[PDB]
């Protein structure tokens, strides 16, 4: 009998080709994140330091009272 | 049989340059080979504690 190394009965099938996602996010739209999210801390950064400004008032009327 | 590489234009078109503008001044192809690093991170690491685990051979 004969005892070599053949293919059992051929192999199955081998893959070689190339792939990439492309992912993505259709950039435009990621632009648009990117100033939604700019101009979202422009709001609360507004916001908090025209607070703060009433705070700083505040305090310069507590120098301002306690001088004499 | 000769398959060559590199024969491509910019396409014009406007999704196509917003795309690349994308790239350019936003670093996602960057950020993609950050997360194929990283996927190669959370694997187990293919070593051998050497004095106790000896390599495989032939006879």
């Amino acid at each position: 009998v004969k005892q070599d190394m053949p293919p059992v009965g051929g192999y199955g099938p081998i893959d070689y080709k190339r792939n990439l996602p492309r992912r993505g996010l259709s950039g435009y739209s990621m632009f648009a994140v990117g100033i939604g999210a700019l101009l979202f801390g422009y709001w609360s950064m507004m916001r908090w330091n025209r607070e703060r400004r009433r705070l700083q008032i505040e305090d310069f009327e507590a120098r301002i009272a306690l001088m004499p | 049989t000769y398959k060559y590489v590199n024969l491509r234009e910019p396409s014009m078109d406007m999704k196509s340059v917003t795309d690349r503008a994308a790239q350019t001044l936003l670093w996602t192809e960057l950020i993609r080979g950050l997360g194929m690093t990283l996927s190669y991170l959370f694997r187990e690491p293919a070593t051998i504690n050497y004095p106790f685990e000896k390599g495989p051979l032939s006879p």
